[PDB]
């Protein structure tokens, strides 16, 4: 059992896992969607209620047992070991879609190495529609069918989505994006090549550069006209909207997927931690850092958005129509296009995006690798590197379908599914098992023998009452809202929302499958079957 | 630079017959699913007139008899039924990255 | 209704210059390439270059880059194409056409009338 080396490595790795590439285009826009300045109170309330306790429980479970994601159940509740396979499937889908998003970002960064950025102009071969969504103009030119030049660059030069008719017509493949994702996967494999020592040593670099970049972007966008209205609308409270349950659901889900429990990542990181390590300080510091980073990212994004909205001399909230990753690659592309320093800012921003994605990819792949390794102790001689290569190959195979010309549809599908009521359900089952079958008293005693002091009554009541109930409430709210995805001029058909449902279910189905397998593997009556299933086995 | 060769250099098609004009490029012209090749028509003493754009779509003032085809490296323009007012020197032009060039010119007679 | 107006015929002595205009109208002048075409008497078409009035960027085909200069005035919607050190080899008719958008293949849908430069 190898350790983290220096204590800073574990904290930096957890922080890098916390700072997701998704929240650098989601969090400010969705904050604007609900409340804005008044969204912070539900955000922090739901954080304290359900996100921090789940982070603490995952860190404590990972540290106490020194195991991965499939053997901690053997050490806790053997009947619920299918959570490991669910985590593996979730990590596979996440790696696929997240790495093709990385491929898009890397292609953008490569195209950003020119003195004149290619997305500023509309004279290119891929600019065939309209070019009326320009900036720094005084005339009145606006039609309902216009398209921004950056939108043309994104959807017709990098994505090349104009060559596909939707999810039913996935024709062609982008070789440039293929090479970009090949380089990205090679970097990921070389980072998780040997173990966690090199992973921490590279996280020392790829997790601190994003913070410097964010600081530079914030303090250079603050000196831009029109940012005042953007930051005001970001911090304009709307207490009337806070009455409905939708804002509460949104805040709880946002904090849950920003901290990100149930992915099997924190358990792997905490497994390499010493027994005498203090989980309380690390968990609190990481949660505070994640919240502050989200706030700073929202601040700088809204500063840029308000700057360009005042430049356009038009009303605000008419530019946030681009949701998901398109927000960055369109809005920020235009922003740095109009900025004095274009190449420098574009390269810096896309490098920061690459590092943000790199931290998450390293974290998830190392978590799944540790889960596989700990499940099979007889595979510890040389299976590390070969298993890393196999996982990278499997992720490449999964991203191959998303690598097509019209792959953006399946990317936006795998982004909105397998990241909804699937990780939430996995985390809910994890918490239920740990605090109902393993016993809250036993877990508290283990944490007391770990740190030296038992957690206060706040955790002891929250873990048992609020977090499972809040996760169940989130799942119930999400299941009652039908999904209607909408990409650029494409409405998803009925079969798309069924394929997404099947994809989301395929990961979750592992837990009931293993439940039935372990129930039927041993003969006997049902009652003592569930008796021995819950009770663990001594080493 | 892409070099285009026109074959045949001179065509003699009787009235009512189908004409065949071939344009071969040095490299490929497809960039984003669109064939960056166009077909022109120049009568003596008259400016050139566009006939087919994107190698498959005809212009606004082009009759349906003019049909263009060809993707990748080989492109062909066929006129059927050919009439008397088609006695013009046809051209094929590429619109690739930097430098654009014309073909050689097919003198269709009769 | 797209109409392109070109300058009249001009005569240039051996060792002088010329300035050929092209007044486009009827469309978005800043959102379409302007391509010049050279045609010797009895020979085929020869591409001279292109210019984008929106950004002012210019592109060329071959050796014409060192001889032909392309300028565009947005206010007057006129495109200029200067020739330096004209000789007998350039006694041709220069056309001016406007290119189409991307998926149209930058088609030369609308042409001018040609100037018989001697
Ligand atoms: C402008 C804003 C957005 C900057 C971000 C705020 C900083 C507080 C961030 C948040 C996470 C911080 C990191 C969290 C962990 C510490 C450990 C520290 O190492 C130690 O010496 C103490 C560690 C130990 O002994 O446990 C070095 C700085 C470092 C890496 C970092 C300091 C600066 C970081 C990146
Ligand atoms: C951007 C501005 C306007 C919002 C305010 C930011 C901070 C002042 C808030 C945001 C999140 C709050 C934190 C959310 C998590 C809790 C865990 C809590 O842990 C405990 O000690 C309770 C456990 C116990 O002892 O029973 C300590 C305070 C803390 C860090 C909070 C401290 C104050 C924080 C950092
Ligand atoms: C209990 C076992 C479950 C097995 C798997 C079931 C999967 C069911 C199919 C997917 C269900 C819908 O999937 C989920 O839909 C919700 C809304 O409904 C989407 O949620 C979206 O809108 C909501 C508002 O309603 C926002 O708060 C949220 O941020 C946004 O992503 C999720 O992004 C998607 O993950
Ligand atoms: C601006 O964009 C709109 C759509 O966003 C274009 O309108 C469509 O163009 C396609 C091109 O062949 C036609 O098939 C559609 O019928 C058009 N839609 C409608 C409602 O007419 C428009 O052409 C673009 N403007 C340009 C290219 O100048
Ligand atoms: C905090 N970001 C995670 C919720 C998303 C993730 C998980 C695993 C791997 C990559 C990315
Ligand atoms: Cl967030
Ligand atoms: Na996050
Ligand atoms: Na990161």
């Amino acid at each position: 059992r190898e350790t983290w080396g220096k204590k800073v490595d574990f904290l930096l790795s957890v922080i890098g896992y916390a700072v997701d590439l998704g929240n650098v285009w989601r969090f400010p826009y969705i904050c604007y969607q609900n409340g804005g300045g008044a969204f912070l109170l539900p955000y922090t309330i739901m954080a304290i209620f359900g996100g921090i306790p789940l982070f603490y429980m995952e860190l404590a479970l990972g540290q106490y047992h020194r195991n991965g994601c499939i053997s901690i159940w053997r050490k806790i509740c053997p009947i619920f070991k299918g959570i490991g396979f669910a985590i593996c499937v979730i990590a596979f889908y996440i790696a696929s879609y997240y790495n093709t998003i990385m491929a898009w970002a890397l292609y953008y960064l490569i195209s950003s190495f020119t003195d004149q950025l290619p997305w500023t102009s509309c004279k290119n071969s891929w600019n065939t529609g309209n070019c009326t969504n320009y900036f720094s103009e005084d005339n009145v030119t606006w039609m309902l069918h216009s398209t921004s030049p950056a939108e043309e660059f994104y959807t017709r030069h990098v994505l090349q989505i104009h060559r596909s008719k939707g999810l039913q017509d996935l024709g062609g493949i982008s070789w440039q994006l293929a090479l970009c994702i090949m380089l990205i996967f090679t970097i990921i494999y070389f980072s998780i090549w040997k173990g966690v020592k090199t992973s921490g040593k590279v996280v020392w670099v790829t997790a601190t550069f994003p913070y410097i970049i964010l600081s530079i972007l914030l303090v250079r966008g603050a000196t831009l006209p029109g940012a005042w209205r953007g930051v005001l609308f970001y911090l304009k409270p709307n207490w009337q909207k806070l009455l409905e349950t939708g804002v509460w659901v949104d805040a709880a889900a946002q904090i849950f997927f920003s901290l990100g429990p149930g992915f099997g990542v924190l358990l792997a990181f905490a497994s390499y931690n010493k027994f005498n390590n203090n989980c309380y300080q690390d968990a609190l510091v990481t949660s505070v850092v994640n919240c502050m980073t989200s706030f700073v990212s929202g601040f700088v994004i809204f500063t840029v958005l308000g700057y360009m909205a005042e430049m356009r001399n038009e009303d605000v909230s008419e530019v946030a129509k681009d949701a998901g990753p398109s927000l960055l690659f369109i809005t920020y592309a235009e922003a740095i296009a109009n900025m004095p320093a274009s190449t420098f800012f574009a390269i810096i921003f896309f490098l920061m995006l690459i590092t943000l994605g790199l931290d998450s990819t390293f974290a998830g792949l190392e978590g799944v690798i540790t889960a596989v390794l700990d499940e099979f102790p007889h595979f510890w001689s040389k299976r590390r590197e070969w298993l890393a290569l196999g996982v990278v190959i499997t992720c490449f195979l999964g991203s191959l379908i998303t690598l097509t010309f019209g792959g953006a549809y399946v990317v936006k599908l795998l982004e909105e599914f397998a990241t909804g009521p699937a990780v939430l359900t996995v985390a809910l089952i994890e918490a239920v098992a740990v605090f109902w079958f393993y016993g809250i008293t036993q877990f508290c005693s283990d944490v007391k023998e770990m740190l030296g002091f038992s957690p206060g009554w706040f955790w002891r009541i929250c873990w048992v009452a609020i977090s499972p109930l809040f996760l169940v409430f989130i799942i119930c709210s999400f299941l009652m809202s039908p999904p209607q995805l909408w990409l650029f001029q494409y409405n998803y058909p009925q079969w798309s929302i069924i394929l997404g449902y099947c994809i989301g279910t395929s990961s979750f189905i592992c837990i009931p499958t293993y439940i039935t397998y372990r129930l039927i593997i041993t003969p006997g009556t049902l009652k003592e079957r569930i008796v021995k299933g819950i009770t663990p086995e001594t080493p | 630079d892409i070099v285009l060769t026109q074959s045949p250099a001179s065509l003699a098609v009787s009235l009512g017959q189908r004409a065949t004009i071939s344009c071969r490029a040095s490299e490929s012209v497809d960039n984003y699913g669109i064939s960056f090749l166009n077909w022109f028509q120049q009568k003596p003493g008259q400016p050139p007139k566009l006939l087919i754009y994107a190698a498959s779509n005809q212009g606004s003032g082009v009759p349906a008899r003019f049909s263009g085809s060809g993707s990748g490296t080989y492109f062909s323009l066929n006129i059927h039924p050919m009439e008397e007012d088609d006695t013009a020197v046809y051209f094929c032009q590429q619109t690739k990255g930097v430098s654009w060039t014309f073909g050689g010119g097919t003198k269709v007679e009769i | 209704q797209v109409q392109l107006q070109q300058s009249g015929p001009e005569l240039v002595k051996l060792g002088a210059s010329v300035r050929i205009s092209c007044k486009a109208s009827g469309y978005r002048f800043s959102y379409s390439w302007m391509n010049w075409v050279k045609q010797r008497p009895g020979k085929g078409l020869e591409w001279i270059g292109r210019i984008y009035p929106g950004d002012g960027d210019t592109k060329y085909s071959g050796k014409f880059k060192g001889k032909a200069t392309l300028t565009a005035d947005k206010s007057s919607s006129t495109v200029y194409m200067q020739l330096s050190s004209l000789t007998s080899e350039d006694s041709a008719v220069y056309f001016c056409a406007r290119s189409a958008y991307g998926s149209e293949g930058f088609a030369m849908d609308y042409w001018g009338q040609g100037t018989s430069v001697t």
